[PDB]
C-alpha cells in the first residue's frame, strides 16, 4: 500500500485551515 | 509565529483548549436551532432554547 | 497567485480562474503548485466574485426602464464602494509581508460574503417581474425590515 | 526519548509508556539502549503523570452535577495551569543542549511531585461519597487548612 508520507509541519497549516495519526486527526475533524 | 521557536502538534492543540471548548457548545446550541416549518415557531423556539441554555449554565 | 486572484474578484477572468455564463466564477480543475484543499475555499470565495460581476453587469446594462431604475443603479454601485476598497487594500498587505496565505485573504471579505447574498434576490425579483415605475420604493422597502443589521 | 517523556508526562502514551486502566502509567520492561537502574526513576516520574490523566479525564467527563461541580473543575484547571507551562520549558532548555538527562528532567518537577498527591485525595472523596450541592465549599475547605504551603 502507497502512501503520500507528507512532512509534520505542513498537517498544522492544514489544520488551521480547517479551523495514531488517524486517530489524532480524526478527532480535529470532529471539530 | 510558523513562517518567522519550534512548533508541533502536542503544542497547538492545547494553545487552542479555550477555544475547542466554547466550540463544542455551539454544536449542542445550534443543534437546536437546525433540527426545527412556519416562520414564527422557528423563530420562537430558537429565541428560547438560549434562554434555556444560559439558565442551565448559570 | 494572490495579485491573480485580486483581480479575479474585480471581474476580470483568466485561466486560472475561468468563467461560465451560467454558472459562475470557478476553478478549472486541479494545480500541482498549490494543495488539493484549497480548491474548495476559492469555489467559496468565487461565490462572491458570481456576485460582483453580475451586479457591474446590471448595472452597465441599465436593463424595463424609468428614472426609478436609473437611481436605483446610481445608489446601488454606493453600497458597493466599500467591497471595491476593502479590496484594494488586501494588495497593499500582501505587499509589505510575504507570508501570508489565501486563508487570511478569505478571512478579509468576511462582510462582504454575508451582505451580497441577501441583496442579491433584491436585483432577481426586479428582473423577473418587470417593477416598472415607482413601485420600486416598495419593493427595496419590503426588504429592507430584514433582521440582518448590515442589510 | 526526551521529547518522547515530554508528551508521556502531558497525557499521551506510547509504546515505550504503556497505558493501563487500573494501575496507571508505567514502563513496559527493559530497554537495552538506556540502562537498567533509570526503569525506577521514570516508574517514580509517572506517578506524576497518572495523576495528570486521571485529573484531565475527570476534567472533561464533568462527573453528579451541580453548578458547584462545573465551578470546581473549571477553578480545577487554573491550579493545573503551572504544571503546563513548566512542561513546555522542559522541551526549551534540550533544545539547546544536547548534554542533558533524565536526572535534570526530574529534577525540574520538584514542586509538582510534592502537590499533585495531596491535590489527589481531594477528588477522590468527591466521587466517592456523592458531594452534591454546597457541601463541596467545606469538604474543600476542610482540607484548606492543610500544613504544605504550596497546598
Amino acid at each position: 500500500d502507497d502512501r503520500v508520507l507528507v512532512t509534520e509541519t505542513q498537517v498544522i497549516r492544514e489544520t488551521l485551515w480547517l479551523l495514531c495519526l488517524r486517530s489524532v486527526l480524526e478527532q480535529i475533524a470532529a471539530y | 509565529c510558523i513562517i518567522n521557536t519550534t512548533i508541533t502538534l502536542a503544542i497547538v492543540v492545547d494553545k487552542l483548549a479555550p477555544r475547542l471548548s466554547q466550540l463544542k457548545v455551539l454544536h449542542k446550541v445550534f443543534s437546536t436551532g437546525v433540527a426545527e416549518t412556519r416562520n414564527v415557531v422557528r423563530a420562537s423556539h430558537l429565541l428560547n432554547t438560549l434562554y434555556k441554555a444560559i439558565l442551565e449554565y448559570d | 497567485m494572490i495579485h491573480e486572484l485580486l483581480l479575479a474578484l474585480s471581474g476580470y477572468p483568466g485561466s486560472i480562474f475561468t468563467w461560465n455564463k451560467r454558472s459562475g466564477l470557478q476553478v478549472s480543475q486541479d494545480f500541482p503548485f498549490l494543495h488539493p484543499s484549497e480548491t474548495s475555499v476559492l469555489n467559496r470565495l468565487c461565490r462572491l466574485g458570481t456576485d460582483y460581476i453580475r451586479f457591474t453587469e446590471f448595472i452597465e446594462q441599465y436593463t424595463l426602464h424609468g428614472i426609478y431604475l436609473r437611481a436605483f443603479c446610481t445608489g446601488l454601485d454606493s453600497v458597493l464602494q466599500p467591497y471595491r476598497q476593502a479590496l484594494l487594500d488586501l494588495e497593499q498587505e500582501f505587499l509589505g509581508d510575504p507570508h501570508l496565505s489565501i486563508s487570511h485573504v478569505n478571512y478579509f471579505l468576511d462582510q462582504f460574503q454575508l451582505l451580497f447574498p441577501s441583496v442579491m434576490v433584491v436585483v432577481e425579483q426586479i428582473k423577473s417581474q418587470k417593477i416598472h415605475g415607482c413601485q420600486i420604493l416598495e419593493t427595496v422597502y419590503k426588504h429592507s425590515c430584514g433582521g440582518l443589521p448590515p442589510v
